C-alpha cells in the first residue's frame, strides 16, 4: 500500500510513452525483405 | 517416348519456391499400361489376357 503513489507513476508514464510511440512510429514496421516475386522472408541463418 | 508419366493437373505455385534448390527429378519408373498405350477394345483385352 505505500506503492500506489509509485505504481501510479509508471501507469501514467506508460500512457505518456505509449502515445508518443503511436504518433511517431505508426505503421513503419510493414515493409518487407522478401525475395524477387515470391513469398519468402529473406534472413541469414541467425538473424531475426 | 521418354518423359515419365502420370500426375493429376500439375499444380505449381511460384509463391512457395525460392530462387534456388534443384527440385528433384522423380525416381518414378515409366510403367505404361497396355490398355492405355493404344485404343481399348473388347478384342484386345482378350489378346492381353
Amino acid at each position: 500500500l505505500p506503492l500506489f503513489h509509485i505504481a501510479l507513476l509508471v501507469l501514467f508514464m506508460v500512457i505518456i510513452y505509449a502515445i508518443i510511440g503511436l504518433e511517431l512510429f505508426k505503421g513503419k514496421m510493414h515493409k518487407t525483405c522478401y525475395y524477387i516475386g515470391t513469398d519468402i522472408v529473406a534472413t541469414v541463418e541467425n538473424e531475426k | 517416348q521418354p518423359k515419365p508419366i502420370g500426375v493429376g493437373i500439375p499444380t505449381i505455385n511460384l509463391r512457395k519456391r525460392r530462387p534456388n534448390v534443384q527440385n528433384p527429378k522423380s525416381q518414378e519408373p515409366v510403367t505404361l499400361d497396355f490398355l492405355d498405350a493404344e485404343l481399348e477394345n473388347d478384342i484386345k483385352v482378350e489378346i492381353r489376357n
